[PDB]
DNA sequence: AAACGCGGGGGACAGCGCGTACGTGCGTTTAAGCGGTGCTAGAGCTGTCTACGACCAATTGAGCGGCCTCGGCACCGGGATTCTCCA
DNA sequence: TGGAGAATCCCGGTGCCGAGGCCGCTCAATTGGTCGTAGACAGCTCTAGCACCGCTTAAACGCACGTACGCGCTGTCCCCCGCGTTTT
């Protein structure tokens, strides 16, 4: 009847209603405990939180107050676990960040 | 002896045995131990104690 | 004038510094109709199809060819030989 | 007679049977103790 | 045609975190590419929990278990907290 | 009453390009043997994804390829990349 | 000594540098260094537990005690050692 | 006429017959020990399948195994017989792992 | 009525009904049209006899009629396509091929 | 407790193949987890066609596009046409 | 850009040295593992049970597509800076 | 250890299109009632993991050592790139 999404009462941003609409309708399971969107959305609004930091902090690093992907690129890979975590994962005009090899670099 | 009957088990059990003497049945006690059945691969005893 | 092998580093900078791609596009959106087109012909060729490669193909080159110098420098080499490309694509897998 | 208490506190497998038959005898058959 | 996107919800929370700093629609793409591609691989992982259990449920101790697995250190554990923490948020209202 | 159907720009790929990625991909001396060497092996990596992806053109019932069909290849390769929804 | 015993090694290095011998044998060495039977052994038990955790934690997730090969199926197929003969 | 060889010449047939057979290597109870070990560090008291012990046994060992073969191929390929632990990391570096 | 299975109607071994109900039970489709489970059978049942093909060619390599592990690795393992598409699946008991390193090899 | 298995299914493709050799219960297992693997495998893939035009029948023709992709050369064209052959015998009956 | 060259000098390579290491043999145990217990634990099997989100009716504002900017950052002109190669 | 110069970094002027928000207008996301049923959860049992030692004994370990190979050191030649070229 009143529409109202779950994303305030969980304090969040990504629209848990959605999250619950898409996982009756993922058919994960029969049952769809409810609390499994906000276990879900909840991940999603603090792993977002983890690489906007991240992505905004690469920007203004680069002197930039706009994300571009060479900012996440600089700020995913740059992080070990996020670049242990996304191994195959890819950002598309990311880059490459500058690193020579060491005996190719004179010494 | 109890293992050095089971090691041997191809040897002294080829040969034959009428009257067999075995000394302390409590470790003869489990039927599911290895040892129990090894008396019928030594495979015969007329006389038994 | 020079030797043979000095200014190589600061491309191996410059390139790293920077995020584009290293490729001429007019042989890459033609070598993108040349490969789609031979398996099934008529496709109406998007260039989002056609762009959508170029990074999945030159990042993992570029892959390479660090491990082609990690087997190249564990051998102890700098002129960089297939051997160590090809024995970087053994212990990759790919060969 | 605090490790008859403390280690049953504690209560890793087929312990229980086990420590309460040593510290009766020897502390020292504990290599930490 | 609503189609659920996810420029304003990522950019609410760049807004709450690093909100000095704008976001390219390359990478505003990038986070649109993210979105339903993570919200499907720990689906598809948990469904198989879910048989993994043989359950026709799902509640938020199997995405807590997706979370158990999975995750690389803190990243877990904070995600063992914020996964439960907003449920607890959740379950508070 | 034109074909149009291309074939080998790798190339209009050219060795300056090698000499280009090369060091982006950290080497120095690029020996001769390594500017071809380099050219037959990515070609592996390119009719692969596409054997597959004009595969999923054709169930879909279609005279066109989408980049759809190429992130479906890709992360059916596990060669997941973002710009491009999902 | 035998006074009190005090007999034990490891249980990675209960695996024996004959063991390690064996091993790089069946895996191509010739002449090991003496580095590599300890070298082998670090990362020997960096594979090894990586699993087992994640094994423990379907074996809590499925509310159990016992740590499965079912379990090592659960996970060695995700952990990517898939294994036919277990399951 | 003894057969005292010098240092590289025995291992071979082992390297034959290990391929040529199918088994593990390894002392067992120091394996289920470490199972068991290694298993309690991550929580301790469980029921034990010596199923998943095995389970376990077979991939490590092969992957053992194979780890010494990129390693020597890193060995041969620095123009080695005698492996060096660089090799088994530059292997795993190429590997991934490393 | 009866279990009068499905396979006989496709002159299979693998009760294509029981296909079918596994493949209504994986939640692949909500209609299961009726020749996927046909084609699943089949495709199994041709698998089935590429893969105890080579396995009995091993195991009497072998000189037994017991077809182990071992020779389902000497089998598998010796295909391209197969090890190629199986390149991470293991065989208990299955062990190595018999192969040395070329250089290691004395002279 | 007459629980479906595919033990005495893969000794009728044995003697059907090898009757000459008989079975170990090891390489029979290793055989019946490699029937449900790829049953789900190329029935998983089948389901992400199934998604990729978000289809709800699947029917042999999906499983003819699954067989088309995921088998590398013969075992492709074999699966297409043996996957079919025993299709047309059903289709038929 | 490509593309075609082109000194050019040192990097690959051969190759020789050297010395030690790492197996090898064999002496020395030794803990491996086997049996063999004794038992019991949670697995396992059942035994009901209810609650739980299903599902669908109503609703409703969400949120995002189409519609309004104007400004973060790219581009470029000019100069300062800063690394490198021959004195 | 030093200047000449070539590359780089930085800083000033321009402007723009993309980032972001504005304006409906749903439609999806929610609330509102089931709905048996799913797993909730009680009981039962029995088993299956449980250590443990008797003991062997061969494996591991203890050590002599012998030399092989891996590097110590060199000259090279080569070879690949750098500077110059233009065209494509």
């Amino acid at each position: 009847a009143k529409a109202k999404t779950r994303s305030s009462r969980a304090g969040l941003q990504f629209p848990v209603g959605r999250v619950h609409r898409l996982l009756r309708k993922g058919n994960y399971a029969e049952r769809v405990g409810a609390g499994a969107p906000v276990y879900l959305a909840a991940v999603l609004e603090y792993l977002t939180a983890e690489i906007l930091e991240l992505a905004g902090n690469a920007a203004r690093d680069n002197k930039k107050t706009r994300i571009i992907p060479r900012h996440l690129q600089l700020a995913v890979r740059n992080d070990e676990e996020l670049n242990k975590l996304l191994g195959r994962v890819t950002i598309a005009q990311g880059g490459v960040l500058p690193n020579i090899q060491s005996v190719l670099l004179p010494k | 002896t109890f293992e050095y009957i089971i090691k041997e088990r191809a040897l002294l059990s080829k040969v034959k045995w009428v009257h067999m003497i075995i000394d302390e049945g409590h470790r003869m006690k489990n039927a599911q131990s290895k040892l129990s059945l090894t008396l019928n691969t030594h495979y015969h005893a007329d006389y038994r104690l | 004038r020079y030797r043979p092998g000095t200014v190589a580093l600061r491309e191996i900078r410059r390139y790293q510094k920077s995020t584009e791609l290293l490729i001429r596009k007019l042989p890459f959106q033609r070598l993108v109709r040349e490969i789609a087109q031979d398996f099934k012909t008529d496709l109406r060729f998007q260039s989002s199809a056609v762009m959508a490669l170029q990074e999945a193909s030159e990042a993992y080159l570029v892959g390479l060819f660090e491990d082609t110098n990690l087997c190249a420098i564990h051998a102890k080499r700098v002129t960089i030989m297939p051997k160590d490309i090809q024995l970087a694509r053994r212990i990759r897998g790919e060969r | 007679q605090i490790m008859y208490q403390q280690m049953l506190k504690y209560r890793g497998f087929n312990n229980q049977i086990m420590q309460l038959k040593k510290i009766c005898n020897h502390p020292f058959v504990f290599e930490e103790v | 045609t609503r189609k659920e996107s996810y420029a304003i919800y990522v950019y609410k929370v760049l807004k709450q975190v690093h909100p000095d700093t704008g976001i390219s629609s390359k990478a505003m793409s990038i986070m649109n590419s993210f979105v339903n591609d993570v919200f499907e691989r720990i689906a598809g992982e948990a469904s198989r929990l879910a048989h993994y259990n043989k359950r026709s449920t799902i509640t938020s101790r199997e995405i807590q278990t997706a979370v158990r697995l999975l995750l690389p250190g803190e990243l877990a554990k904070h995600a063992v907290s914020e996964g439960t923490k907003a449920v607890t948020k959740y379950t508070s209202a | 009453r034109h074909r149009k159907v291309l074939r080998d720009n790798i190339q209009g790929i050219t060795k300056p390009a090698i000499r280009r990625l090369a060091r982006r991909g950290g080497v120095k001396r690029i020996s001769g043997l390594i500017y071809e060497e380099t050219r037959g092996v990515l070609k592996v990596f390119l009719e692969n994804v596409i054997r597959d992806a004009v595969t999923y053109t054709e169930h879909a019932k279609r005279k066109t390829v989408t980049a759809m069909d190429v992130v479906y290849a890709l992360k059916r390769q596990g060669r997941t990349l973002y710009g491009f929804g999902g």
